[PDB]
């Protein structure tokens, strides 16, 4: 028996246009889909079905076989509705993919039509191949919810054998957190893993919300004060106690930018007080479940990026930096996508929800190549923006290790 | 005649009923025709006379194309469900792969070959008037011409029927486009012909009639815009209508037709022609061609004589794309495999975006090309761009917005795209420092723009009918004007903060374009921003005098 699933009140199905796919991905999808069709997991549909969701193919971070990824964002937004805080604590979390479990469960036949998707044809010579789901799809939020009851069971034995370990499930992924040492962790994973088959490395503590640090300086030029004052003044939006009157007083005059200016004992203190203020995150910023999580990224350059998660402007919940991984030296898009996936995952672990992204890239650029480097089973919301010069200059000012993180 | 296929379930839009529009009255001569025709069809089983119990009706008409019947489904259509009509993705000749031989089958009248979902047939009811007396009532049993769902349903059905054949003969390519079936292969002629006859007998098994030898279409194929020849494709020549009187409307049509030609003909120009639309009072208004326009219209006539032919695709060869800057903000590209053998060409325009640069723009041309390539060929081309890899690396690396260019090489084909200027990272040590500032009364529009330098030099200019944004930008312009090859400039203007980040070389505002000119003339320029309304000296003394 299948559980009846309905769209939210007054909603109609998604009718999202399929983006162009490259030939390698189209062949792959055909192969993946003919196979699925035999198994009766998906069924060819006609033109009387107006709905449509975009599909694509990726090769997960560990694969030489293509996987099929469907963009159910729209459907999800339109699908009816249905977090162990310790997960963000644990000194070790491993993500597991249980997405295949769903294909074992049938989808309410009345709802199957909304899952329609199209495999496009090169140069449009051929009509697209239209399919639709018979079993719980991956990426769809209704899946983990319906398979919830079953997941609880298959998992129960393990939970009870280790009330220590915290298991949390988000979308297609299963998050396991423990404090055992590495080997000790990994071993208990394989136990769990094997229990799953039987039926058919993250470290949350390093995510310290680093502070902003002003430049200390032996000598100061007019240009330096100005730069400094410009950023401070802007920061006072976050920390109202920041003052600059003493510094702006040392600038009284039409001097050469390169001219050095000796600071007064007052400009000294005013500057010292500001460093003090900046030693800790603004007070009283708590997370509100009923609000959306925003994540905005700034391209700092030379391979560096900065981000901030917040719900209310200036009241960040978490800030950070991120440097490209070897190999992405000549690709901003590759880098950026890697950053999104990382930030999104952190959000899941912490708040258990994906943030909405404000990306510093042109829409056309993003839509054209992001899937080429995407590797997660989920896809967050995102909008494209223009980075204010100052928001970028401020976070460039964030603290970093005196050395880093040491290995022999 | 009527094919033994499973019907597609069709429904009316969510909250609606079938149409019931009155039958437009016909002469005795016309009803006589409509009766003949319908009696024919009823026998073939395409339409069935129906009881009066049917409340819906659609007006039928008789037009002498001898005689021909026409049904007006506008109403039924607008109230019929929607279908998955994403087939509005027209292939491009450059995307077709070469074929030893191609045969085209006609499946037109074969639309009355597909049965209509018998539960929907009832809405298709129409009436044949009388000299007022009874009146003959019919309904469709098959897909009616002009009905919203006929195309969708037929195409889908054709696809089911060709499923078997395509499976057995995977070495046979079949494109379906309306009443046409383009069947091509690389089999020797006798074998190709043997297979077409095989397909034909197959189709016939499914009731689909066979196109008489009389109606056999033959190459070159005239496919909406082009002439597909066995080894190359060409573009149907575009004729410019010559006249001795030009009205606004004629001219716009000209300009529009000439604009689409720009793609396959980079030489075409339309300034003097477009310039003739200035101040126009009516579409019918006649306009005398200036001498420059006359000249222009003539040249275009010439260039349009040259035959523009492309070639087909070979999956065993690389895809290459070369781009040229033909002027500011306008590029041309040609995509090919073998040199000279163009698969296709094109050109891009743009209208003084608030503010960008040639590299940014080159960047956008590249992705535009890339997308259509993925659409047409399933892959992105190798790029041949007129830009130094040093220029690119220098730009991208520091630009505030994520950006990228797929695999490419440098092609030294002038003019090369370059950065016109680059702001200094630090203040120019021996240079004069200009503290600029402008202020205006947004109500009166009386402003002041000016500067004071560390060298004792000053200037205040008063402007009428000005804005705040302009006094600020003007103040920056005055500094650039009065300074030497090296200047340090501090302003509190937020917009200037944008110039620093974006460092544009094209702008919508001609004042901003005048500033760009000044920026390009200098050797070194350091632009610094600071908070307005603050104690900040310099930006307090010049700032106070121009307030
Ligand atoms: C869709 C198929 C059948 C196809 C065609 C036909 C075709 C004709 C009109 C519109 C679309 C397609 N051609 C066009 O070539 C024209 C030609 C080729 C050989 C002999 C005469 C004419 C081609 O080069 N390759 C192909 O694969």
């Amino acid at each position: 028996e299948t559980v009846p699933v309905k769209l939210k009140p007054g909603m109609d199905g998604p009718k999202v246009k399929q983006w162009p796919l490259t030939e390698e991905k189209i062949k792959a999808l055909v192969e993946i889909c003919t196979e699925m069709e035999k198994e009766g997991k998906i069924s060819k549909i006609g033109p009387e079905n107006p709905y449509n969701t975009p599909v694509f193919a990726i090769k997960k971070k560990d694969s030489t076989k293509w996987r099929k990824l469907v963009d159910f964002r729209e459907l999800n937004k339109r699908t009816q509705d249905f977090h162990p805080a310790g997960l963000k604590k644990k000194k070790s979390v491993t993500v597991l993919d249980v997405g295949d479990a769903y294909f074992s469960v049938p989808l309410d036949e009345d709802f199957r039509k909304y899952t329609a998707f199209t495999i496009p044809s090169i140069n449009n010579e051929t009509p697209g191949i239209r399919y639709q789901y018979n079993v719980l799809p991956q990426g769809w939020k209704g899946s983990p919810a319906i398979f919830q009851s079953s997941m609880t069971k298959i998992l129960e034995p393990f939970r009870k054998q280790n009330p220590d370990i915290v298991i949390c499930q988000y979308m297609d992924d299963l998050y396991v957190g423990s404090d055992l040492e590495i080997g000790q962790h990994r071993t208990k994973i394989e136990e769990l893993r094997q229990h799953l088959l039987r039926w058919g490395e993250l470290h949350p503590d390093k995510w310290t919300v680093q502070p902003i640090v002003l430049p200390e300086k032996d000598s100061w030029t007019v240009n330096d004060i100005q730069k400094l004052v410009g950023k401070l003044n802007w920061a006072s939006q976050i920390y109202p106690g920041i003052k600059v009157r003493q510094l702006c007083k040392l600038l009284r005059g039409t001097k050469a930018l390169t001219e050095v200016i000796p600071l007064t004992e007052e400009a000294e203190l005013e500057l010292a007080e500001n460093r003090e203020i900046l030693k800790e995150p603004v007070h009283g910023v708590y997370y509100d479940p009923s609000k959306d999580l925003i994540a905005e990224i700034q391209k700092q350059g030379q391979g560096q990026w900065t981000y901030q998660i917040y719900q209310e402007p200036f009241k960040n919940l978490k800030t950070g930096k991120y440097a490209r991984m070897r190999g992405a030296h000549t690709n901003d898009v590759k880098q950026l996508t890697e950053a999104v996936q990382k930030i999104t995952t952190e959000s899941i672990v912490i708040w258990g929800k994906t943030p909405k992204f404000k990306l510093p890239i042109q829409k056309e650029t993003w839509e054209t190549w992001w899937t080429e480097y995407w590797q997660a089973t989920w896809i967050p919301e995102w909008e494209f923006v223009n980075t204010p010069p100052l928001v970028k200059l401020w976070y460039q000012l964030e603290k970093e290790p005196i050395v880093g993180a040491e290995t022999f | 005649p009527i094919s033994p296929i499973e019907t597609v379930p069709v429904k009316l839009k969510p909250g609606m009923d079938g149409p019931k529009v009155k039958q437009w009255p016909l002469t005795e001569e016309k009803i006589k025709a409509l009766v003949e025709i319908c009696t024919e069809m009823e026998k073939e089983g395409k339409i069935s006379k129906i009881g009066p119990e049917n409340p819906y009706n659609t007006p039928v008409f008789a037009i002498k194309k001898k005689w021909r019947k026409l049904v007006d489904f506008r109403e039924l259509n607008k109230r019929t469900q929607d279908f998955w009509e994403v087939q509005l993705g027209i292939p491009h000749p450059a995307g077709l792969k070469k074929k030893k031989s191609v045969t085209v089958l006609d499946v037109g009248d074969a639309y009355f070959s597909v049965p209509l979902d018998e539960d929907f047939r009832k809405y298709t009811a129409f009436t044949i008037p009388s000299i007022e007396t009874p009146g003959i009532r019919y309904q469709y049993n098959v897909l009616p011409q002009g009905w919203k769902g006929s195309p969708a349903i037929f195409q889908s059905s054709m696809t089911k029927i060709l499923e078997p054949f395509r499976k057995q003969n995977p070495d046979i390519v079949i494109c379906q486009y309306m009443d046409d079936l383009y069947v091509g292969s690389d089999l020797e002629i006798g074998q190709h012909r043997t297979k077409i006859e095989e397909l034909r007998q197959h189709l016939l098994r499914w009731g689909l009639t066979t196109p008489d030898k009389k109606h056999q279409k033959e190459p070159p194929f005239l496919w909406m815009g082009y002439e597909l020849h066995p080894d190359k494709w060409t573009v149907q020549p575009i004729v410019l209508p010559e006249k001795d009187s030009w009205t606004v409307n004629d001219i716009q049509k000209l300009v529009g037709k000439l604009n689409w030609a720009s793609q396959i003909y980079p030489g075409i120009k339309v300034r003097q022609l477009c310039k003739l639309l200035r101040g126009t009072k009516a579409l019918t208004e006649v306009i005398p061609l200036t001498e420059e326009a006359e000249l222009e219209l003539a040249e275009n006539r010439e260039i349009l004589k040259e035959p523009v032919h492309g070639v087909y695709y070979d999956p065993s060869k690389d895809l290459i794309a070369e781009i040229q800057k033909q002027g500011q903000g306008q590029w041309t590209y040609q995509i090919y495999q073998e040199p000279f053998k163009n698969l296709k060409t094109g050109k891009y325009a743009r209208m003084r975006g608030a503010h960008t640069n040639d590299v940014k723009q080159l960047t956008e041309a590249v992705q535009k090309i890339t997308t259509e390539s993925i659409v047409i060929w399933g892959k992105t081309p190798k790029f041949k761009l007129p830009i130094q890899k040093e220029t690119w690396e220098t730009w991208w690396t520091e630009y505030w917005q994520a950006t990228w260019i797929p695999e490419w090489e440098f092609v030294n084909t002038p003019p090369l795209v370059k950065l016109w200027y680059q702001l200094e990272k630090e203040p120019i040590v021996g240079a004069e420092t200009f503290y600029v500032d402008g202020a205006a009364n947004r109500e009166t529009k009386l402003g002041k723009a000016g500067y004071v330098t560390n060298r004792g030099r000053q200037k205040v200019v008063t402007l009428t009918d000005t804005t705040n944004q302009k006094t600020e930008l003007q103040a920056i312009y005055l500094a650039l004007q009065d300074s030497g090859l090296e200047v340090n400039i501090v302003t509190d203007s937020q917009y200037a903060l944008g110039i620093i980040q974006a460092q544009p070389d094209q702008s919508e505002s001609e004042l901003v374009n005048q500033i760009i000119e000044q920026l390009i003339k200098k050797e070194k320029v350091y632009l610094a921003w600071v908070p307005a309304h603050k104690g900040i000296g310099g930006n307090e003394q010049v700032d106070k005098l121009v307030s």
